[PDB]
């Protein structure tokens, strides 16, 4: 099928510059308009410019002087720079998505989407701390048992349980801004109660701006 | 610029229910207007192109008319996944100019959250620090409020909450309220719970624990 | 006497004007100046940078011809509103519409908004990858164009771009051509 892979999330002084790659795979790469997508906080989309890899393009006013879009066939990868990086920037998932056959106009197909993040603040990696399900603390049959992925920066962070296997009841929370400027989350799952004696749970934390991959084992605390 | 603009930025349905968002345009774009849908957590997903045909792949509820500047994109029967913000967006001329969406949330008969505490664990005490955490999981509506307790004094300005997206199975929110403080305001300390109002629960819900145990 | 061409882009940066000038003659090798009618000034002295003579100057007459004379080397009388160059047409575009088998065409110009050039006549030119430098000419008063499906090559790849002329009151020359546009045709 289709593919679109962005690169990873980018974090970057003011005034500093940036640059996202966007990499095709599953077609004709050269036949297909390539298209740059802004989503601000607000969740609005704003889009960017265009590109025709055989050649080139770029459009939109608003990011004449902010944008950047290049190409390169022989990896097939649609690059895109980002020159007086502001406060503005930041708070904005970039999409790279292609545009239909017959014309540009409307995108059928869209990238996972990079996070950048553009502040005078250093990276933090995050403490991950365990959520015990207390043996008293259980509804009936049902347990709850989470991670607490705390002090880290910039976003995002990747939470997962039994490396993908469990997902069933799984509840990841968005990230607060804690005063200290740092972010701060919770991952929590329901599990039979049961089970809290004969199956292991461990909680993957991937954050990628650190280059921290953290396993924890969340275990029933005992007395 | 071409402004599209969406009438409503919120749309609450029930499930088996029709749902019609509206997009105006500030100019003619005939008959290319495309909408998408991004799902919690997803890229957005192309589901019609020209206002009334429908992408490849697209389930058949998902319709769309209209022309000129006025178009509506209608489904006919709302289903638990349909979860999403759904996009206008003008095809015509450049720039490429999209809506504001319109986040359509499914309404369900109330659920009461099911209430859980976690202490802090001993590894981020030894840190210095101590964070307590109350879960509140699978409630409806999302309006539910969280006091926190310490040997029955109420806290302000210590804690934090974060709401989830509603969930595409059961429609329901999970909330977390994390109390932070010093191991030595910890310490001192012996009883930590968290009282729950919810419009499900005919009585608050407390879930305490006493430090240590 | 040597030989010379000038045109002057107006309504430009706000409503500076800029008259440019160049050489006909092939090699010049020298180790220019305007005057005529003009408002608040008499004559002014050009800037000089490789073969190029501009100045952006808001004090500006539209009204009434000028002896344009190098230096004296060669005079020509010419009137600011026949020597008038457009800028160029951007955002051009393409969308096919399945419903009614065709294309429109769409592209914006900044002359729109403009006080005194605000008439205009665009030249669409559009052509197939094939063909070796022929390309489907149409003019046209709007800013929208339909073309239909039927009067084009199914499975084929069309270029496209435009130019602008003032076609009123002023008189001058063809802009440059906008950034072209690539668009395909369904296979039947
Ligand atoms: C054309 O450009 C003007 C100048 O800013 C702008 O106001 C207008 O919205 C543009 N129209 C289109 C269709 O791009």
């Amino acid at each position: 099928e289709v593919q679109l892979q962005q690169s990873g999330p980018e974090l970057v002084k003011p005034g500093a510059s940036v640059k996202m790659s966007c990499k095709a795979s599953g077609y004709t790469f050269s036949d297909y308009y390539m298209h740059w997508v802004k989503q601000s906080h607000g969740k609005s989309l704003e889009w960017i410019g265009y590109i025709y890899p055989d050649n080139g393009g770029n459009g939109y006013n608003q990011k004449f002087k902010g944008k950047a879009t290049l190409t390169v066939d022989k990896s097939s990868s649609t690059v895109y720079m980002e020159l007086r990086s502001l406060t503005s920037e930041d708070s904005a998932l970039y999409y790279c998505a292609r545009g239909t056959y017959y014309d540009g106009s409307y995108f059928d197909y869209w990238g996972q989407g990079t996070t950048l993040t553009v502040s005078s603040a250093s990276t933090k990696g995050p403490s991950v701390f365990p959520l015990a399900p207390s043996s008293k603390s259980t509804s009936g049959g049902t347990a709850a048992l989470g991670c607490l992925v705390k002090d880290y920066f910039p976003e995002p962070v990747t939470v997962s349980w039994n490396s993908g296997a469990l997902t069933s009841g799984v509840h990841t929370f968005p990230a607060v801004l804690q005063s200290s400027g740092l972010y701060s989350l919770s991952s929590v799952v329901t599990v039979p109660s049961s089970s809290l004696g004969t199956q292991t749970y461990i909680c993957n934390v991937n954050h990628k701006p650190s280059n921290t991959k953290v396993d924890k084992k969340v275990e029933p605390k005992s007395c | 610029d071409i402004v599209m603009t969406q009438s409503h930025k919120f749309m609450s349905t029930l499930v088996g229910d029709r749902v019609s968002i509206t997009c105006k345009a500030s100019q003619d774009v005939s008959t290319t207007v495309a909408w998408y849908q991004q799902k919690p957590g997803q890229s957005p997903k192309l589901l019609i192109y020209s206002a009334s045909y429908r992408y490849t792949g697209v389930p058949d509820r998902f319709t769309g008319s209209g022309s000129g500047t006025d178009f509506t994109f209608t489904i006919s029967s709302v289903q638990a996944e349909d979860l999403a913000v759904y996009y206008c967006q003008q095809h015509y001329s450049i720039p490429r100019t999209f809506g504001g969406g319109t986040k359509l949330e499914i309404k369900r008969t109330v659920a009461a959250p099911s209430v859980f505490i976690f202490p802090p664990s001993d590894e981020q005490l030894k840190s210095g620090t101590a964070s307590v955490v109350c879960l509140l999981n699978n409630f409806y509506p999302r309006e539910a409020k969280v006091q926190w307790k310490v040997d029955n004094a109420l806290q302000s300005g210590n804690s934090q909450e974060s709401v989830t997206e509603q969930d595409s199975k059961d429609s329901t929110y999970s909330l977390s309220s994390t109390l932070t403080l010093s191991k030595a305001d910890y310490e001192k300390h012996k009883v930590y719970a968290c009282e729950v109002t919810h419009q499900g629960l005919s009585s608050p819900v407390t879930k305490s624990f006493n430090r240590g145990e | 006497d040597y030989s010379f061409s000038c045109y002057s882009q107006l309504e430009v940066n706000g409503s500076q004007h800029s008259l440019t000038c160049a050489f006909e003659d092939p090699d010049v090798n020298t180790t220019f100046e305007i005057c005529g009618a003009l408002v608040e000034v008499k004559c002014l002295n050009f800037r000089k940078l490789q073969e190029i003579y501009f100045i952006e100057t808001k004090k500006f007459l539209l009204i009434g011809k000028s002896n344009i004379c190098v230096k004296s080397l060669t005079c020509k009388k010419i009137d600011l509103t026949t020597i008038v160059k457009p800028e160029a047409p951007f955002d051009l575009s393409v969308v096919y519409r399945e419903g009614a088998n065709d294309f429109v065409v769409t592209f914006n110009t900044s002359h729109l908004q403009k006080k005194y050039v605000k008439v205009l006549m665009h030249d669409v030119a559009y052509r197939q990858e094939k063909d070796e430098n022929k390309w489907t000419h149409v003019n046209l008063s709007s800013t929208k164009l339909t073309l239909l499906q039927r009067k084009l090559q199914p499975a084929a790849m069309y270029e496209i771009k435009v130019r602008s002329i003032p076609d009123h009151y002023f008189k001058g020359f063809w802009s440059e051509w906008s950034p072209s546009y690539y668009f395909r045709t369904p296979e039947i």
